DNA sequence: AAAAAAAAAAAAAAAAAAAAAAAAA
DNA sequence: TTTTTTTTTTTTTTTTTTTTTTTTT
């Protein structure tokens, strides 16, 4: 399906965004197998069986059936991902009813992504792209609560206001409430917003493959809400997330250039054990 | 819209002469370096200074006294250059490397005349930042009247439009790493800290510098800021970073072989073949040193070392062997370790009390340009894949003798530290220099005793060589004669078969071999073992146990690697034997 | 009794978390 | 007038050096 002008905004256009919807369903419903029939049958009815609310997908068949998809894949990761927990989402429902009020949400997780790096390898040619490496987690914080949904709670007129999506790149900033049009401070409602579980662990490369006159690099990343304790520190994993740039990173203050941070959005985690 | 014509006539000529100099052959040279910038993780052409002399001397002198003001149009004519021969994205962007300038600046020249100009510099990289993303040019939204104000350069500063014209996804990145260095020994003037400039590399050449590396940085002084104040700092942007002095002319065994010129494998291979090269280096290596000649064969197999491997269950073998020197002053241990510190690259120096425990193994600092950290290199790891030379050993401190210990057990440094943990590699042989217990060395006690080391640092030294300064006639006379041979004939008098820079490349080159152990040499150790265990049923100096196994395999294995042998001959283990084995001396007493 | 090694004091530097004020529009 | 970025201040901890103390010949 290469056509257009950019590969992001492509998949912008709601044409071949619902067109990539409904193939990546049919492969879902009928990528089989060589002798496991509907591997992901089983898979899906595992998953809502323990409630897992995810689905780790090889990347191998899903280019093996899918091509274009698996090509689309790895240049614009967000919009993509989306769509297949979009997908996965009414999957589910369809196979299993009821599981809608578990989590209304399912993620995909991809697993054996070919082309595999290294940390010192990294570069601006691979930002806002699913990108694997391995390393050891050096540091890990506790499982912080994220808002997710958020309500401000307007404190001149006591009114409860809608949710508003939190974003991983930009706090979310409320406007005037609706009922006295009031830009005050505003507050979160905890009892009513909806949280997602955030961990943030740091990646280091194996001392086993740095090179002689070399010392290993380090990247940020964060896990949102299915990967959290997924590891621990002195773990080798490899790690396939999105190379994420754009939230609030850019030395603008004083006696600082413009240098920008990098931190790895965790999509799939595989400990080596 | 005023054109720069300076600028615009330089990008002309500069175009012409990427598309019209040749090579000896008569081929665009240029043309077919270019063929291969269309691949990705390629966006930068190495040009040499010399060809853009050859070419047109005019435009090279103004490249040199207005680098930076035409840098710019350097790159925008390499870019029209590429365009036009194939279909290379229309966003990416090249840069042009320079290499080769003929003359070479010293940091303490760097005075505000040579700002925003081409020049080229030495120095010795102290430590490397992260790399990062750089925004050259981006986007700018006004939440005033929403105007896109597009395509502001930045200058090392976060720099917003002025003034209203009434992201990230659609901005250009190149990547940007700033890695300070400091002067150099020789540069340095008499009573003068080295000074550090912090230069700052970009895409392509973002990490040919490491820390402890001798490299030569060519770029252009910058200014980089610090009603308004102007609190301007010097800082140096290069364009191109090579080794100050090269190893090769032109990592696995045939990758070395390639990275050589042809007359340098010849020698390389013509000396492989030459017998008695065990002599040869010995005596090359160090001419000036008269006898000791165990104390040479030592530090020659530790330079080249035996051969690391891992067990199933995960255990190290260690694979690189330690030395030390214990003796009377005025021995040449010193000089055995200043030998092999000036002689093998990645080797580092040290004293005894002169070196905390910080700056002997490693310290962190958080990055001044981002939320990460950045680990400073303690001289134990400047050492990684070479050698440390610790002179005065046994004066060093407990608290660092632990974390020397630990470097020569596990071959790696735990630092918890600075909000970041870490686990890094030290793969380092150790040759230290230990003066004997109250300043002499007494002939009539166990090694154990005539030295202040602790058992467990004594207990992995590969090999203890002594040095004692016996009043013998024959031997001050001789010692004598090559002292005042080499006071009367500097230059001259040192007639070593082989250069410091072939040696280099030979060991470079036989560091990579992984010799095997024959069964034939393998029932040749066990023999060799078993008599060396029957060597203490007199006494002897220190005890003999399996770590001296270990060391006899870890010296066969050196002395296989020494040859470019690729299976461990009997004589090879023979020879390991009887270096050890001398290296042993009995406890004589009335 | 005097020297060598260890322990504690103490002073300077860094992180940082939060409250208040001055400058900007 | 109202925001915002800085300014401070107020605690706390950490690291290097020096000094003081303890153990051994
Ligand atoms: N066998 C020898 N051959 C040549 N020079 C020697 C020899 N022994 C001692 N010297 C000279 O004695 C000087 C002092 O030796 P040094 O290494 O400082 O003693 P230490 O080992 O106590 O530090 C050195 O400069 C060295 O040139
Ligand atoms: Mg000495
Ligand atoms: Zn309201
Ligand atoms: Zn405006």
């Amino acid at each position: 399906d290469l056509k257009g002008h950019s590969v992001r905004e492509w998949v912008s256009m709601a044409g071949p965004r619902l067109e990539i919807h409904h193939r990546f369903k049919n492969f879902l419903r009928t990528h089989v197998d060589s002798h496991g029939h509907n591997v992901f049958k089983e898979r899906i009815s595992d998953m809502c069986k323990e409630n897992r609310e995810s689905l780790v997908v090889n990347y191998e068949d899903l280019a093996a059936r899918e091509h274009v998809l698996a090509y689309f894949l790895p240049e614009a990761p967000a919009e993509l991902l989306q769509i297949f927990d979009e997908a996965a989402l009414e999957v589910v429902l369809a196979m299993y009813p009821k599981y809608d009020r578990i989590t209304n949400h399912i993620h995909v997780r991809i697993s054996h992504l070919p082309l595999v790096e290294e940390l010192r390898s990294l570069r601006q040619l691979h930002l806002n792209q699913l990108i694997r490496t391995s390393g050891v987690v050096t540091s890990c914080t506790g499982v912080l609560p994220q808002l997710s949904m958020v309500k401000y709670n307007c404190n001149k007129c006591n009114f409860v206001l809608g949710p508003f999506c939190q974003s991983q790149n930009q706090e979310v900033k409320p406007g005037s409430c609706p009922e006295c049009q009031s830009a005050g401070p505003f507050e979160v409602n905890m009892e009513e917003t909806i949280y997602q579980n955030y961990q943030r662990i740091r990646i280091q490369e194996s001392p086993g493959k740095v090179a002689a006159g070399r010392l290993p690099r380090s990247k940020d990343a964060i896990l949102l809400a299915d990967l959290v304790d997924s590891c621990k520190p002195g773990d080798e994993i490899e790690l396939t997330g999105i190379y994420h740039n754009n939230y609030d990173g850019s030395l603008n203050t004083a006696n600082g250039f413009p240098v920008f941070a990098t931190v790895i959005l965790a999509n799939h985690v595989a400990k080596k054990d | 819209e005023v054109r720069d014509e300076v600028a615009e006539k330089c990008q002309k000529l500069f175009l012409d002469f990427l598309e019209e100099f040749q090579s000896s052959d008569g081929e665009i040279k240029y043309l077919q370096l270019a063929e291969e910038l269309i691949r990705p993780e390629r966006n930068t052409l190495v040009v040499s200074f010399v060809d853009l002399e050859q070419f047109n001397q005019q435009l090279s002198t103004t490249i040199q006294e207005e680098f930076y003001r035409v840098y710019p149009y350097l790159c925008r004519a390499l870019k029209t250059f590429v365009k036009d021969r194939k279909e290379i994205p229309l966003a990416k962007d090249f840069y042009v490397a320079f290499q080769d300038l003929p003359t070479r600046h010293k940091i303490r020249e760097l005075t505000s005349s040579r700002i925003g100009l081409l020049t080229r510099i030495s120095g010795q990289v102290v430590r490397t930042h992260p790399v990062h993303p750089e925004l050259v040019s981006g986007t700018f939204l006004c939440l005033d009247c929403q105007t896109v104000i597009r395509d502001v350069e930045q200058q090392f500063k976060y720099t917003q439009p002025n003034i209203c014209r009434n992201d990230t996804n659609k901005s250009r990145f190149v990547d940007f790493q700033k890695v300070r260095i400091q002067e150099t020994q020789a540069e340095l003037p008499r009573g003068s800290i080295p000074r550090s400039l912090e230069v700052i590399l970009r895409a392509e050449a973002v990490e040919s510098a490491q820390a402890g590396d001798k490299c030569d940085f060519t770029g252009t002084l910058i200014v980089v800021p610090d009603v308004r104040d102007l609190s301007y700092r010097l800082v140096f942007l290069a364009c191109c970073v090579a080794p100050t002095n090269p190893r090769f002319g032109g990592q696995t065994a045939e990758s070395i072989k390639n990275q050589m010129t042809v007359k340098e494998w010849e020698k390389v291979f013509e000396m492989s073949q030459d017998k008695n090269l065990y002599h040869n280096l010995c005596t090359s290596l160090f001419p000036t040193i008269h006898g000791n000649d165990e104390v040479k064969r030592g530090v020659l197999l530790m330079l080249f070392g035996g051969v690391p491997k891992t067990t199933g269950e995960g255990t190290s073998l260690r694979g690189d062997i330690n030395v030390c020197i214990v003796g009377d002053p005025s021995t040449a241990k010193s000089q055995f370790l200043k030998h092999v510190e000036e002689f093998s690259p990645r080797a580092v120096y040290t004293s005894g009390k002169a070196s905390s425990a910080a700056g002997l193994t490693a310290a962190v600092v958080r990055d001044e340009e981002s939320h990460e950290f950045v680990i400073e290199a303690g001289a134990l790891m400047l050492a990684d894949n070479g050698v440390c030379c610790i002179d005065e050993f046994d004066k060093m401190d407990v608290r660092d003798q632990v974390a020397i210990h630990e470097a020569m057990e596990q071959q790696t440094i735990s630092i918890t530290k600075a909000g970041v943990k870490a686990t890094l590699n030290a793969r380092t042989s150790i040759l230290a220099a230990a003066n004997p217990i109250s300043g002499h060395y007494d002939r009539s006690k166990s090694l154990k005793q005539n030295i202040n080391l602790s058992a467990p640092i004594m207990s992995r030294f590969d090999l203890f060589f002594i040095l004692v300064d016996e009043c013998n006639e024959v031997t001050d006379y001789a010692i004598a004669r090559r002292i005042v041979d080499l006071h009367s004939r500097i230059e001259e008098s040192i007639d070593r078969v082989y250069s410091l820079d072939d040696i280099r490349r030979y060991l470079l080159f036989a560091r990579q071999f992984k010799p095997k152990i024959s069964k034939e040499s393998e029932d040749f150790i066990v023999e060799q073992y078993k008599h060396l265990r029957q060597r203490d049923g007199t006494k002897s100096s220190w005890r003999i146990t399996v770590r001296q196994l270990e060391s006899m395999i870890r010296l066969s294995e050196a002395m296989a690697r020494m040859h470019c042998c690729d299976e461990v001959q009997p004589k090879h283990v023979k020879e390991a034997f009887r270096l050890l084995n001398k290296s042993i001396i009995r406890v004589e007493t009335p």
